[PDB]
Order: C-alpha cells, then structure tokens, then sequence
C-alpha cells in the first residue's frame, strides 16, 4: 500500500518546492504544473525549445525521503483550447540533492511513453520504484513542437530511513540454466566487486518467491528477485553489509527475507551479528549483537528472518550473515526502528 | 490508540490438549510479543518478534499471525502452562498490553486435606487468639468453609484467602482464620472447622479441644 | 546474571514525592533501555515509559506525562522513576524491565503504597498440630505489603502454600503452610522465615510440637 498522491494536485507540495529550468512566460511557470489544475495558462512549458539537446526539466522537492512508485503526466488543457503536451520524457531523482541518478526500468529503458492529448492523465508504473527526495522530469521532443507538463507523484514516505547499503556484488550459480543473483537495479556505484553509495533490490519492497529461479516480473532472467552469494567465495564464512541511515535511530529489529530452497543450495543464514556506530567516533557503540537461528529448517519456502536489535541507538549498522548452506539468497532487508 | 484484545479472556483446557489464544489489534503492528505471568510474580518474556521463543521457553509453544491478528499456540498443554498470558505491541506509543488470556487447567477432582490449628502461646500472651484451618490441594475451586464454637456456627472475625492452581498438582487451597480475643477464646472449648465440597456430601470436619 | 535489583516496598504519604530505584548489573548498562511497567494486584499491565542511559532519550506514556519522570545515574547503574503527587491509584507494583520490544529481563518489582498509615512489622505465630504432617505459620498485623515467607531457608520448597494477605483495620494478615513427611518432623527442625521489607524485618520461628 504505497501509492498515495504526494501533493501536486493535492497542494501539500508548496510552490516553493516546484522549480524548473525555465518558463515560456509567467503564465506557464512551474507552479502551474499541478495535475488537473487550470492555474496560469494551463501548465508548465519550457522556455527554450527542447531541441536535440534534452536539458529542460521540471523539479519537485518532496522534502522527506519517499518511495515514489508512480507518476502521472498531463498536457496543457487550458479551458479546452490548449493543444500542447509532452509525448515522452526521462526521469532523474536524488536523495542528497547533490548526486542525481537517471531512472531506468528493469529492462534498461529510460524513456517513458507519455501523453497523447492535452486533457488525459497517463500513469506510469515505476518498476523499479525510486527512493527519492527530489524528482526531475525532462520533457522530451523529437521535432520542434512546444511541450508542456502537468505532473503528479504517487508513493509513500520512506520510513525505513535507509540511505544506502554496501555489499558484495551478486554472484551467479551455474545450474543447468545460469542463475543471476546480482543486484539488478542498484542505483549506486560498483567498483571492484563491491556495491556502495546506493540502494537496490534489497530495499525495493519486493519479496522473492520460494523457488528463486522463477520471478513475479516478466522478461527477466532466472534469479532476478534475489541477490545471492556463495560460501566458497568468502573464506570468512559470512557476507558483510553496512547500512547508513538518514538520522539517529533506536533499532528494534532487522528483517531479512531469505530463500531456503536447500535443494538447490539456498539455506537461511546460520546466524546474524550486527555492530552499531552512532556517527562521530571511529568506534562501535559496544559489543555486537549475535543472533543464532534455531536450526536449519525443513521446508524450502522463503521466510522472513527477524533479528532483535535491542533498541540500540545508532546511525550506522554493520551486519554479517553466516552461511548455513552453499549459498545465501536475500530478496529484501527491512529495518524496524524509531527516530530518537 | 492501538489497544489489543485477547480471546479467550479466560479459558481452561485438559492436559495434552492443543490450546491457542488470540491477540487482535485495533491497528496494524509489525510484531507482537507475549509474556507469561503467575500470581505474585514478575512476568517473563515468552515470545518476541511474533514467533521467537524466549530463553527457557519449552518447545510446546509457538506464536504467529500479522497485521492485526496474532496468536499463541501450545502444542501439548502441561500443568505448568497454567497462567495468564499478555500480548504486547511495540509499533506505537503507548506500547499497550492486551487484557490477558487467563489459562486454567483441567484435572481429576480431589478432596481437601483439612488441618486445624489452636492459637499459639505467643499470640495468646497478647490478648489475641487466632485459629487457622488449612484445606489444601482440592479440586475444583468451589468449596465452602464453616466455623463452630461449641456446636454453634460463628461468622464474626473469620477471614479467608485462596490460591490459584498449583503449577505441580493443579489444585487449589484456602486458609480460614478465625480470630478472637484471649478472653473471647478462653470461654469456650470446642472449636470446629467444617467444609463441604463436591467430593463429599458430608462436610469434612477437623477439630480440637483444650 | 542480568539483574535489575529493586526495593521490595516503598511507602509515602499522599501528595508527597516518591522515587523508586532499580540497580542493574551484568551487561553494559548505558546502551540498553530501562522500562517501567505498572500493575495493580490481579489487574493488567501498564507501560509507563522508558529511558536510554547513553543519550538520555526518553519515551513517556502520555497518561503519566505529568505524573512521572525517568532518570538514570549512569554511575551506579541505577534507573529512577519519579512520582510527583501520589494518590492511592498511584499505588501498586512497579516493575523496571530491560529491552525495546523484547523485554528480556524483569526486576522483582516494588510494591508502592500511598498511605498516611505508619509502617508496622509483622508478628509471627507458629502453627503446630499420619503419613505426613502439615505445619503452619501465621503472619498477623503488618503494613504495608509485601511479606516474604520461606521454610528452612528455602530448603523446603515442595508442599508449601503461602496465602495472599488480607486487610482489616488497615493491617495485613498472612498465612503459610508446609507439608512434610511425619518422619522428618518433629525429629528434624522446621523453621518459618518471614521478611517484611518496609520494616526491614527478618524473623525466624521454629515450630515446636
Ligand atoms: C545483473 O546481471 C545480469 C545478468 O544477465 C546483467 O544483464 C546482462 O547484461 C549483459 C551485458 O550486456 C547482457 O548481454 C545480458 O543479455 C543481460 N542479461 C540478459 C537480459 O539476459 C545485468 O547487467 C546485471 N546488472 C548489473 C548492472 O550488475
Ligand atoms: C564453506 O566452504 C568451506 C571450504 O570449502 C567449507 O569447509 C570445509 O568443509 C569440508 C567438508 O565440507 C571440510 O572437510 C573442510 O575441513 C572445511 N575446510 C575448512 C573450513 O577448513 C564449509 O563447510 C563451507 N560452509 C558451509 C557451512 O557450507
Ligand atoms: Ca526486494
Ligand atoms: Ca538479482
């Protein structure tokens, strides 16, 4: 249940939070880009023509981190005499306001087919969704035609407060048909064999299936929903991940959704240990919290391993997941906490 | 503000039976916690994060559910499982507890072992005189006591107290204390303690004389 | 041994300031939350609020917003809960407990009595009378609660039945029985050890035939 209109039509989002790179006139300023609104001369329209160069855009500041799962666009209806609209567009979002990223769907496509007339509202299912603070719409024109936008953002608040998670690149198991357990949508960097500075499949609200080879999404490879690693690749015997949060929080629990199809190599982690850091010092808040999982479990259905975190206050987390079988498969990792 | 409702509010079961109480939340909570408590004792954590068994907790137990419904299931009820169980939500202040499911145990009926006691030399030498009467380990709860002073009934100064089910034998016990004055007492000779119970039609009578 | 030791009893006149203690040990005190749960006899449980030593962060239950105040001496590993103006209903058993969600350890709780009445130790009277015998111990006239009772210094745990205290003239009466083989008493000593925290009383009483 994460599809609430975030405020354009609604008015929650104030003019001050809606900028743009230029308006044709003051009758077509950013403030007029609210979905279903007639303010100004119908909507927002770039000043300069969106020539082969695609640099014009509308920007929306949501203030707090949000999981945007959808967007709706519209054209300049203006009473009924409006005849302009954006046929297609690209999206860029940001969390810290300095580092921007381009949205690309699960199948590598950046462009989003937009409107067909000025009136109608076209909705777009952002798969994968984006965790953002700021969102930019870059109107697209393929010929010299006057574009205009009117937008809406759907989703919900990002209450987890997870800014990013570090982790080893996803490996692949060669099993009859190659299974790719890499983080497919990670929106950060990936130097060496390590991902950092971003978010991906482990934090997208999608949980994997019991059989990790088959997924709920279409046109994707086997293993898509998961991010897994193999025991033999890590002499230490555990996968290590570091998590950074928006603010100082009291951690109640951590929840990992894992695959337990031991028939193919995947078993729940043997145990889970996490260290906490509140930020300033270069030291860990205290002794770590090691949690062992009763046993290996009979049934192969994926389950949600819940780790108690003692309500320990901190802003950085460094957990380790002990292997219990040849492989370890995760499809999601959630944190339950309260801001102190 | 997210209050929990537990059903049954009170329930009994036979040994070896598969008991199972419920916790319903006016709203959604990420987890539910269960604690166990026995009369005049601190609650103990029984289950945390919906289904994890707290240390020392026997295998027979388990928990589950989600959203607004949750439950605590007991594989095979034993005698020691007899207690009141409270569920708790920690998804929103104030972290409230449920009403609590009081779990009583079922077992064969048992007659009461009555024991009468004459006020001691210590109390007497203070103008006081109490006569105690113990009717221990009986089943079921329903029991009636009677005091007598010289073949006659007395009901002034008689105080009673009960105890819930024993964790070992699953029985009940009660203590009646007939309190008089050293004088009010040294003026009669036959004090009696009668008690009728469904295990016997004729009341069980214990008594002493001076 | 994670321990949250706390006073057994606390007595104060209505409207007067009262402060319940809870000394912790057996783990890094500064990084765990200390909670306080309130419970009136035979009634349910009520969470008052908690405090996280390292940081001073707190959480109050609106309901006690203006009744209580949590603090912690991160020196003696003690946590306090203050009550500004006591009022009968503000008298019950107070438990300090560690944890945030999973309340893993609980103290013995403090029995707080809001009363103008003065503290009075208990007077302990022995109770003497085929396969087994049943001895007894009568604890009459004490205030306030609670009162502890063990036989043979806890040596005798089986066959014991300590009954709930009762009131009359704002004074408590407690009774305790113990059943042992007729072949152990009177040849062996059976002693009743009563304790009253409020009055700091530790009284022993042998049961003589
Ligand atoms: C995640 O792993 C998949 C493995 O398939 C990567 O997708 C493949 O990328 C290669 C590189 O050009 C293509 O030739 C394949 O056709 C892709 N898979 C398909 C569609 O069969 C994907 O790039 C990886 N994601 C990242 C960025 O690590
Ligand atoms: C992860 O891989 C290691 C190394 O291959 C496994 O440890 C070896 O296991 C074999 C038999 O399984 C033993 O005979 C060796 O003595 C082990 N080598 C070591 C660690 O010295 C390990 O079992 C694998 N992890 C799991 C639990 O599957
Ligand atoms: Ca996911
Ligand atoms: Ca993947």
């Amino acid at each position: 249940k994460c599809r609430y209109a975030l405020g354009m039509q609604d008015r929650t989002i104030p003019d001050s939070d809606i900028s743009a790179s230029s308006s044709w006139s003051d009758s077509t300023a950013a403030r007029h880009s609210r979905l279903e609104s007639s303010d100004g001369d119908g909507a927002w329209c770039p000043a300069g023509s969106v020539f082969p160069k695609e640099e014009e855009y509308l920007q929306v500041d949501l203030q707090r981190l949000h999981l945007v799962a959808l967007v709706g666009t519209q054209g300049r209806h203006a009473g009924g005499l409006g005849k302009e609209f954006s046929r297609s567009y690209r999206l860029r979002y940001s969390r810290d306001g300095r580092r921007w990223m381009g949205w690309k769907d699960r199948w590598g496509q950046e462009v989003i087919s937009g409107n067909e007339d000025p009136e109608g509202v076209v909705l777009k299912d952002l798969g994968p969704p984006m965790v953002a603070r700021l969102v930019r719409f870059y109107p697209r024109a393929d010929r010299v035609m006057s574009v205009c936008l009117r937008v809406e953002l759907y989703g919900c608040l990002w209450r987890d407060g997870l800014l990013s998670y570090t982790a080893p690149v996803g490996q692949t198991m060669y099993l009859s048909e190659a299974v790719y357990l890499n983080d497919s949508t990670y929106d950060g960097h990936t130097v060496g064999g390590l991902q950092y500075g971003g978010l991906g499949q482990l934090a997208d609200g999608v949980v994997g299936l019991d059989d990790f080879r088959k997924s709920q999404e279409l046109r994707v490879w086997p293993g898509y929903d998961y991010v897994g690693w193999s025991n033999h690749s890590f002499s230490s015997g555990y996968v290590e991940m570091e998590f950074e949060f928006d603010r100082l929080r009291a951690f109640q629990a951590m929840q990992v959704h894992c695959n337990n199809m031991h028939t193919l190599g995947a078993r729940l982690p043997g145990g889970v240990e996490c260290r906490f850091r509140r930020g300033p010092a270069m030291a860990w808040e205290g002794e770590p919290m090691r949690h062992n999982l009763g046993g290996n479990l009979g049934d192969p259905r994926a389950r949600a391993v819940s780790v108690p975190l003692g309500g320990r206050v901190a802003r950085f987390l460094q957990c380790r997941f002990l292997f219990a079988g040849p492989w370890l498969l995760f499809s999601e990792i959630s944190f339950i906490s309260d801001a102190a | 503000d997210i209050q929990l409702t537990q059903s049954p509010a009170l329930m009994s079961a036979s040994p070896g039976e598969k008991v199972t109480m419920t916790c319903s939340a006016s709203s959604s909570v990420t987890f539910m916690y269960w604690y166990q408590q026995k009369p005049r004792s601190s609650p103990k954590p029984w289950i945390y994060l919906t289904s994890n068994l707290a240390s020392g907790v026997p295998a027979r137990f388990s928990g589950s559910g989600s959203g607004t419904s949750y439950s605590l299931t007991i594989s095979s009820m034993e005698a020691e499982d007899a207690a009141t169980y409270y569920c708790q939500q920690w998804s929103s202040n104030p972290y409230t507890f449920g009403g609590g499911t009081k779990l009583e145990l079922k077992r064969a009926d048992a007659a009461p072992t009555v024991s009468i006691f004459p006020p001691s030399s210590e109390q007497l030498t203070s103008g006081g005189a109490s006569v105690v009467c113990f009717l221990n380990n009986f089943y079921p709860k329903d029991i009636n006591v009677k005091w007598k002073i010289d073949g006659s009934e007395r009901q002034n100064g008689v105080l009673n107290s009960w105890t819930d089910q024993d964790s070992k034998d699953s029985t009940y016990s009660m203590s009646s204390t007939l309190t008089l004055t050293k004088d009010e007492y040294e003026r009669h000779n036959s004090y009696t303690c009668e008690a009728t119970h469904k295990t016997s039609t004729s009341p069980i009578v214990k008594s002493f004389n001076r | 041994q994670v321990q949250l030791q706390e006073s057994g009893a606390e007595l104060v006149r209505p409207g007067a300031s009262v402060k319940l203690s809870c000394k912790a040990s057996g783990y890094t005190f500064s990084i765990s939350w200390i909670n306080w749960v309130k419970q009136r006899p035979g009634q349910g449980l009520e969470w008052i609020g908690n405090i996280y030593p390292s940081g001073g962060y707190t959480n109050y239950n609106q309901k006690f917003k203006d009744k209580a105040t949590l603090t912690v001496d991160k020196s003696s590993n003690t946590a306090y809960i203050q009550l500004s103006s006591p009022t009968s209903e503000d008298s019950a058993v107070y438990y300090c407990t560690r944890g945030y969600g999973h309340l893993d350890y609980w103290g013995q709780g403090t029995t707080l009595t809001v009363s103008a009445a003065k503290t009075t130790p208990p007077s302990v009277y022995p109770l003497a009378p085929n396969s087994m015998v049943t001895l007894g111990c009568l604890v009459k006239g004490y205030f306030p609660e609670p009162v502890t009772v063990t036989w043979n210094s806890g040596s005798l745990s089986s066959g014991v039945h300590t009954f709930p205290a009762v009131l009359q003239s704002d004074l408590y009466s407690l009774s305790s029985s113990v059943t042992v083989p007729s072949s152990t008493w009177p040849s062996e000593t059976v002693t009743c050890n009563v304790a009253h925290p409020a009055s700091s009383t530790k009284v022993d009483k042998k049961i003589v035939p």
